[PDB]
RNA sequence: CGACUCUUAGCGGUGGAUCACUCGGCUCGUGCGUCGAUGAAGAACGCAGCUAGCUGCGAGAAUUAAUGUGAAUUGCAGGACACAUUGAUCAUCGACACUUCGAACGCACUUGCGGCCCCGGGUUCCUCCCGGGGCUACGCCUGUCUGAGCGUCGCUU
RNA sequence: CGCGACCUCAGAUCAGACGUGGCGACCCGCUGAAUUUAAGCAUAUUAGUCAGCGGAGGAAAAGAAACUAACCAGGAUUCCCUCAGUAACGGCGAGUGAACAGGGAAGAGCCCAGCGCCGAAUCCCCGCCCCGCGGGGCGCGGGACAUGUGGCGUACGGAAG
RNA sequence: AAGGCUAAAUACCGGCACGAGACCGAUAGUCAACAAGUACCGUAAGGGAAAGUUGAAAAGAACUUUGAAGAGAGAGUUCA
RNA sequence: GUGGAGCCGCCGCAGGUGCAGAUCUUGGUGGUAGUAGCAAAUAUUCAAACGAGAACUUUGAAGGCCGAAGUGGAGAAGGG
């Protein structure tokens, strides 16, 4: 009754994907993620977890927009065209 | 010895540029030691093989009085391939062997615009070193 | 947890000292930096002397110490009546100026 | 379900074009060393969890 | 074909308490 | 057709309309799960879907 | 050894069990599931006293010995028994504190 | 048969929106070979007619946004995607104007008490 | 004061942090006026604040704010060194009058707590171990 | 005698220690010290002729332009060799572009339902009619417009 | 009744700007333990540290005495060596613990309100032009701010006439 | 005193680029030398691996023969 | 003898300095052992076909079970 017969009532999921950080983390009743805290504006982060700073701090990531400031700090920021 | 500070001298750090560089200075790293006709003419000590250009082997299987062109340039795996150098497979097939630009000679250029070019830049920048022994 | 005798000793390492220590690593090559910010400053002030303007004669303050003559911060506005110089133009000619200074 | 949203199916979409083998096109290509796709999901051992 | 694929891990957990209890003579 | 999934059926009633030259009695769509949507689109009774089929490539 | 090598969670199982009372790693699935973590015995463990950086590296020599050993070094430079006998072929080499002129 | 984008540039807008447009439509009928049983000489045309076509829109977006830098050239309140994005903390620094402002306290302290050059020997 | 945060005022540990209500926050409540007026304007400098009034429940304070990017705080250098962004949050970081009167800094021999900076640069630097080179 | 067992050895298995190698760590030091409403970090999905991952990208999608460089890319095909055109490839990177979510911005998050303005075709339309575009978050500052008050008055009635 | 001036306030998809979120090694403001040690344990210690919360910046904070001193006196801040395991705190138990002299690294000083004087001599926004690039300045003209006090000289080392 | 500003000397286990070492050498060194915070596990918070080396060059064993094939017997490539 | 690119003696220096044990850690291999086992819900049989090869596949024929609160016909959640 305590254990494998009741594993069998597992019909209906507490939490969902997230939309900010892509989880299954999401709780459909409580309505918050349990990584990121999405209907908070800040994201969820601790200090007391230095193993889930890195799976998401900057650089996990692509850097879509930071690859180019590093790229365009080196030259400091033209604006102007080229010279032919 | 080695004195600037921002070039590297370990065996990690200089074999991982080697092997991960870019193909344009793969090219300059492919180069080609010329023949004794062609140094005492163009005084220049050696360039970077390219399509056409004739080579004689001068290490390895197979070795000299074989002037032949080569064919075909793998960047990637560091390798030349010459017209007459060549092997057989089980299949009967014969196929290139390929070997390194540095076992080679070049005994006849290509020129092009930009050949000559470069030629002429690697030559007066040896003149201007033989005016430093005053 | 003594023995026999020795001093009785308080070594202060009941705290997490492990991660407050400082390595002396880079003290070669801070010497060899603040000696560059002499040199590249020296030649920036090219005429005027290397480590700046005219220091007061001043005796040090103790018991211990009074009987000896030590560098000052400045002249005490005084001097500079007296020797007959301005003292918004004695800064600017190389004259360490300390307005605080009672003589 | 056979009621599902239209981010779970185009979740699902994602999920089954990558659960494909290498092509043997690739084993060739020189100085590589992966030799099977290793990340191959069948639907009964491994499930997805939404 | 040829190269198959990797299983899995055991994860063993315990479970059963030195058999059918029993207390000895107080 | 398979047709990019932003699109719906009064978009696909005028691009297939204007690329070929054809008028479109009633179009059906569906997302077919391997991820993109698929159009079927019904010609008028003016035209023939086997010469249009045939001059369209196919 | 760059940190803690103990970022790992592990707890010992304690009690019986039958399995030796090292740290344990927690969770399943994985083949680092129930392994020995760290302890200087273990796979994957942390290392018995692990090196610091603030090891006294440097050491001091006070200026009198200093020079005590090298107007030492110099005198044993200027004897022909003693710069042989460190591996220099000085056989055919005139007289043995070689001057040169300013020239050079 | 090659498009240059530096060919592109000396053409009006309805001229390259025609070459525009045709390359759209062999595009289609590339993609047209693929879905049938296939023509592979006409599969490597695939890459050589969308990467000639980014050429076009790429000249027709520099003759589009650089005209229209003209136009808000010497005009107060100019667009953002025409202003300079250089780095947001850079855009809210005063400007080399108003950083060498000088108060008339600090105008006379200069004038009147400027630095001198000297040295110590003699 | 404060009331300490704690649940049916139980605090769980030793006896001496049993201080539930009694408690005083040792910050002032002027440096708490100064803050949340510059918490919900955060486009705006806070240079200093001053009392209005007290009545026994509430306190008043009348907090002046900066604008730093209007053209009249932006030209004026006597008044361009708070549109510099080192200048942003005064408040949550202590530093209007209010705010430096908690820190305890001052010259004096009442006053080396914070003998370098502030009360955790005097902290840090008492209680490093400086293990030299050649020690 | 033949098996079974035991101990040595030769050979073969099973296994992956040892040694040799190292495009990885680790430590120290140096220079710099730069994100975002002009849409960051992060997430989702998509992109190759044959492509699952990784890596690179964004419907211009395994990259466009520009400048440097000067004949390759390469697992296999295909197609431009022209380079006294603009020239393969690679690096650089300042010009252009940059789907959806996200501080995330019309409201919701169920790809749900809008509201104004302009442009194309239908009623040549104002009145909930297809497509395209633009605008529409909160706090807050200076100004402008509108105007609330048995708030303080002034002239009038 | 109405009209107007202000004063306190509201609305706008008003003109133009700004704030939000990330990283957080170092820095600032708060808040804050218990393991542990005392051979037990309460004050103490751990420790004003860990964890929690908020703000930054290439550095930050501090900073030109409501200082130290006590003698022939020194003279902003920060940092280093020393002072010093010292004076002092502590079931005076376990333990905790600074500063001023002195020698160096670096060195730099200044501003306002007030007090009065000057016909508000000051500033913001828009309109067109002298002249301009890669745009911001003096000028020409109204709409504002502002006397409930903008700007000039002025700062305790004195200042003004 | 109860208002304000201020460079340098100082800090830097995150970021961008570097140079080095009496360091470790694949059970070591980062968890990760490799498609690693990946595979996998847990409703979630979170947990988290294993896995380097043919050869100078694929020259990666054509062809013959047994068997339905896997697998052999030859032959061949190579200093091996 | 295998192996195919590095290695050692002496004088000093410096350590992550020598294993049989820790219900040690990780990896590998035994004996037990061709053993325990492949026993809940009544049941299989004949011929044929395709095939290298048939107790189990298919097809026909016989004999049975479920027996309409089903071992039948469709769904929801869940799966993908
Ligand atoms: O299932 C078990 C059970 C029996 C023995 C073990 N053991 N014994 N030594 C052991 C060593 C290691 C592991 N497990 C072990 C575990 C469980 N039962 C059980 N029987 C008797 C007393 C208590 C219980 Cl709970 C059930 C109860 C319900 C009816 N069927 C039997
Ligand atoms: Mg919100
Ligand atoms: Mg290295
Ligand atoms: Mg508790
Ligand atoms: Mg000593
Ligand atoms: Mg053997
Ligand atoms: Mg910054
Ligand atoms: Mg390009
Ligand atoms: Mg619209
Ligand atoms: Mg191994
Ligand atoms: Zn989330």
């Amino acid at each position: 009754t305590k254990g494998t017969s009741s594993f069998g009532k597992r019909r209906n999921k507490t939490h969902t994907l997230c939309r900010r950080c892509g989880s299954k983390a999401y709780h459909l009743q409580k309505s918050t993620c349990g990584k990121c805290g999405y209907p908070a504006k800040r994201k969820r982060k601790y200090n007391w977890s230095a193993k889930a700073k890195r799976r998401n701090t900057t650089g996990t990531g692509r850097m879509r927009h930071l690859k180019i400031v590093y790229r365009r700090f080196r030259h400091g920021f033209r604006e102007g065209t080229t010279p032919k | 010895m080695k004195f600037n500070p921002f070039v590297t001298s370990d065996r990690s750090k200089n074999r991982k540029r080697h092997f991960n560089a870019p193909s344009h200075i793969r090219r300059k790293i492919m180069s080609s030691p010329l023949s004794k006709e062609l140094r005492q003419k163009y005084n220049v000590r050696s360039m970077p093989i390219r399509k056409d250009d004739e080579v004689q082997v001068v290490r390895g299987h197979y070795k000299g009085q074989q002037i032949g062109k080569v064919v075909q340039v793998y960047r990637k795996k560091y390798v030349i391939y010459i017209e007459r150098v060549q092997r057989e497979k089980a299949n009967g097939t014969t196929v290139h062997v390929g070997i390194h630009p540095s076992k080679v000679v070049i005994t006849r250029l290509k020129l092009d615009k930009d050949r000559k070019k470069i030629l002429e830049r690697k030559a007066k920048s040896r003149q201007v070193g033989k005016e430093k022994g005053k | 947890a003594p023995s026999r005798n020795g001093m009785v000793l308080k070594p202060h390492f009941h705290k997490d000292w492990q991660r407050r220590v400082a390595t002396w690593f880079n003290q070669p090559a801070r010497k060899i930096r603040r000696r560059k910010a002499r040199q590249a400053k020296a030649r920036r002030i090219a005429p005027r002397p290397a480590s700046g303007p005219i220091r007061p004669i001043v005796r040090c303050p103790t018991v211990r110490y009074h009987t000896k003559v030590r560098a000052g911060r400045g002249f005490s506005l005084e001097e500079l009546r007296v020797a007959g110089i301005h003292k918004k133009v004695a800064r600017t000619i190389g004259i360490s100026v300390d307005p605080r200074r009672r003589n | 379900s056979s009621h599902k949203t239209f981010r779970i199916k185009r979740f699902l979409a994602k999920k089954q074009k990558q659960n494909r083998p290498i092509p043997q096109w690739i084993r060739m290509k020189t100085g590589n060393k992966i030799r099977y796709n290793s990340k191959r999901r069948h639907w009964r051992r491994t499930k997805l969890g939404l | 074909s040829w190269w198959p694929l990797p299983l899995l891990l055991l994860l063993l957990l315990l479970l059963g308490p030195a058999g059918a209890r029993a207390q000895e003579d107080e | 057709f398979i047709v990019d999934v932003k699109a719906n059926k009064h978009q696909i009633k005028q691009a297939v309309k204007k690329l070929y030259d054809i008028d479109v009695a009633k179009v059906n769509t569906l997302i077919r799960p391997d991820g993109e949507k698929k159009a079927y689109v019904r010609l008028a009774p003016d035209y023939d879907a086997l010469d249009v089929a045939n001059k369209i490539g196919i | 050894s760059e940190l803690a090598g103990h970022q790992t969670s592990a707890e010992s199982w304690g009690t019986g069990r039958a399995v030796a009372r090292i740290p344990r790693v927690r969770g399943g699935g994985t083949h680092r599931s129930g392994q020995g973590a760290f302890g200087n015995m273990c796979r994957g463990g942390r290392m018995f006293a692990p090196t610091k950086t603030w090891r006294r590296w440097h050491r001091r020599v006070n200026t009198t010995q200093k020079r005590y050993a090298i107007c030492s070094a110099l005198a044993a430079s200027a004897l022909p028994a003693l710069v042989m006998s460190k591996g220099h072929r000085i056989e055919e080499v005139p007289e043995l504190p070689l001057v040169v002129e300013d020239k050079v | 048969a090659k498009i240059k984008a530096r060919d592109l540039r000396g053409k009006k807008k309805e001229e390259l929106l025609k070459q525009l447009d045709d390359l759209k439509v062999e595009l289609s009928q590339l993609r047209v070979a693929k879905v049938t049983g296939g023509a592979a000489s006409k599969l490597s045309k695939i890459r050589v007619v969308r990467k000639s076509i980014a050429r076009v829109l790429t000249v027709i977006n520099q003759t589009q946004k650089e005209n229209l830098r003209k136009f808000y050239k010497g005009k107060k309140y100019k667009p953002l995607d025409l202003r300079p994005k250089k780095t947001r903390a850079m855009r809210r620094r005063l400007n080399k104007h108003e950083e060498n402002l000088k108060t008339k306290k600090q105008q006379r302290k200069e004038r009147l008490y400027p630095l001198r050059k000297y040295a110590v020997k003699a | 004061g404060r009331k300490r945060p704690v649940p049916k005022g139980a605090t769980y540990g030793k006896p001496v942090h049993h201080g539930v209500n009694q408690l005083k926050f040792a910050r002032s409540l002027q440096s708490v006026a100064e803050e949340r007026a510059g918490r919900h304007c955060g486009a705006l400098r806070v240079l200093n604040s001053y009392w209005v009034g007290e009545d026994s429940t509430y306190k008043f304070f009348e907090v002046i704010l900066i604008d730093p990017f209007h053209k009249a705080i932006r030209r004026n250098p006597d008044t361009q060194w708070i549109t510099k962004p080192v200048h942003k949050h005064r408040e949550m970081r202590g530093l209007t009058s209010a705010g430096r009167k908690s820190r305890g800094l001052g010259k004096g021999h009442k006053f080396h707590h914070t003998i370098g900076g502030s009360r955790r640069a005097a902290w840090r630097r008492r209680n490093t171990l400086q293990l030299h080179r050649y020690r």
